[PDB]
């Protein structure tokens, strides 16, 4: 007979499923997973910089808790904040808790610069056994607690700093809250007491909390916890007649703040990504995972779907 | 897919194809043979991977972003955060899902033309000298040894050569 030349295509034995416009299941030779469903059970360290915070979160590492000394002169790229962290210092709140978190995270770096503040004659140095630092009483390291002095004297403080240098300042500091009025009169003589600080173009007054409270580390008294930031060419000015939480100097703000925080408890490893989940480090080269939407540095995006299939091959049509 | 040859007029692939995803497979005096035919195959290759690396680096470097877990409800601050991060989820889950069904149907259709322009390719090489069986096939009229086939694959054949005696042979 005559001879005959077919045009053909390969096939498979078995495809990949895959979705169209048209259809939900169609067979193909090959296909590719967009969707990353699969983490590192650890965080790289490389090539982003991650500083652990370990028993220690941001808020106490900035105010100088007892335990958070590893990270003074820290600089990150991402800190890695620990669920199981543990406060070690005294009973405190910070009233825009998540602001100052996220100031103090996106600046990306602890660098402290001690001043010399002169008080007038009240007592400096205040410690406390809910602070125990090495077994002794003491207190956070970038705060000075201030008291009246021996002969029963707490006066107007009022003292000024003027940033004339190139860089921002952050100011933390804090405001004494008593359980008693007798206790008020009994460290700082004045009742009520009171915090005022003012820059150029803003000012603060605080009025001390004064009530019984729950046993907090064995106390009722609490610290609450404000910031200021000073930019240059712009100062910043302290008056207390009492409960004042005083700064020991300033931390450095970058010009321009690109860090973030991450909260986890997965372990620090020896692996290379630059994309880091709260489950852990992908390393993928897919555009989509469904790991978490917590995900920070260079990811993959996140998505609802445990799968999507990119087809990379034709119609599979075997035999 | 829209030109009808794989899953068409093209019954099946043929799983004996491994190494090109097109060819020809004839039948003459001398015997049989299965051959990739190149061209074709890196043309749907192509195209394909192109995708694959367009899809595989768009940027999404994020660092500080806004807080997606909470212990416990705050109200109006929390609800907004909360709101705006699943708006973001639904609108990129969205984009996925179509991004995909796009690419494939796109991908098959690809596929498919690569196989009718190899077909049509040989088509017009014969001329007068062969007819469409209807399933991928042609019916060579005229003797064709094994240099001649690979004349075919190779795109050397000249139809002249052996067009009185096909003619003589379709027509009569
Ligand atoms: C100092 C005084 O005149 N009164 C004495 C009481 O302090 C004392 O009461 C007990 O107080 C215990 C905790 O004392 C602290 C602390 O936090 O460790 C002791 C600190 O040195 C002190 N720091 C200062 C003054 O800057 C700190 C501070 O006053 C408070 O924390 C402010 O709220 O007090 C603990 O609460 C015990 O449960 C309580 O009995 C009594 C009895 O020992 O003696 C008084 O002389
Ligand atoms: C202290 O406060 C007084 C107002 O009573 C003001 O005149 C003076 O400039 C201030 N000086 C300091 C220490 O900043
Ligand atoms: C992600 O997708 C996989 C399937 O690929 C699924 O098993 C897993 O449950 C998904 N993860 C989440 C958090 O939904």
């Amino acid at each position: 007979g005559n001879p005959v030349i077919c045009m053909g295509h390969h096939a498979v034995a078995n495809g990949t499923m895959v979705k169209t416009l048209a259809d939900d299941q169609v067979e193909v030779v090959t296909a590719q997973e967009l969707v990353e469903s699969q983490n590192l059970p650890e965080l790289c360290p490389s090539p982003l910089r991650l500083v652990d915070g370990q028993t220690c979160d941001i808020i106490n590492g900035a105010l100088g808790s007892p335990g958070c000394d590893h990270l003074n002169g820290a600089e990150w790229d991402v800190f890695i904040e620990r669920p199981n962290a543990v406060d070690t210092c005294y009973p405190f709140d910070v009233p825009e808790y998540q602001s100052l978190r996220s100031i103090l995270a996106n600046n990306g770096k602890f660098e402290f610069i001690a001043e010399e503040f002169q008080w007038n004659t009240v007592k400096q140095n205040g410690k406390s056994g809910a602070c125990k630092r090495a077994n002794v009483n003491d207190f956070f390291n970038r705060l000075n607690w201030l008291v009246k002095s021996d002969g029963n004297a707490y006066p107007l403080q009022n003292l000024t700093k003027i940033n004339n240098g190139d860089y921002a300042r952050l100011y933390i500091w804090g405001v004494h809250h008593p359980s008693t009025d007798t206790e008020q009169t009994n460290l700082y003589k004045n009742n009520p007491g009171g915090v005022t600080v003012s820059t150029k173009t803003s000012q603060t007054s605080v009025v001390p909390n004064i009530g019984s409270r729950p046993l907090v580390r064995g106390l009722s008294g609490r610290v609450s916890f404000y910031w200021t930031i000073v930019e240059p060419g712009d100062l910043i000015v302290f008056n207390t007649i009492g409960n004042l939480i005083a700064p020991r100097g300033h931390y450095k703000l970058n010009n321009q703040k690109k860090s973030t925080i991450l909260n986890t408890a997965i372990p620090i490893g020896s692996c290379v990504s630059k994309c880091h989940t709260d489950k852990g480090s992908l390393s993928t080269t897919k555009p989509f995972q469904n790991i978490s939407r917590i995900a920070v540095g260079d990811c993959p995006r996140y998505v609802k779907q445990g799968s999507l299939k990119l087809a990379t091959g034709m119609r599979n049509i075997p035999e | 897919g829209l030109f009808g040859a794989i899953a068409g007029f093209i019954e099946n692939g043929w799983q004996g194809l491994i190494d090109g995803w097109y060819g020809f497979r004839h039948q003459n005096a001398e015997g049989t043979g299965t051959a990739a035919d190149l061209k074709s195959t890196q043309a749907a290759i192509d195209q394909i991977n192109g995708k694959l690396n367009r899809l595989i680096e768009k940027t999404n470097d994020k660092y500080h972003q806004i807080e997606k877990e909470f212990e416990q409800v705050e109200g109006r601050i929390q609800d907004l955060e909360k709101y705006v991060e699943d708006t973001k989820i639904d609108l990129w889950s969205y984009n996925a899902e179509l991004l995909v069904a796009l690419e494939n149907q796109h991908t098959i259709d690809v596929t498919d033309s690569e196989m009718n322009k190899l077909f049509e390719r040989v088509r017009r090489q014969l001329r007068e000298n062969a007819e469409d069986k209807g399933n991928g096939c042609f019916e060579i009229f005229h003797k064709c040894d094994n240099n001649c086939i690979e004349s075919i694959r190779n795109g050397t054949y000249d139809h002249d050569i052996y067009r009185d005696e096909a003619i003589n042979n379709r027509f009569q």
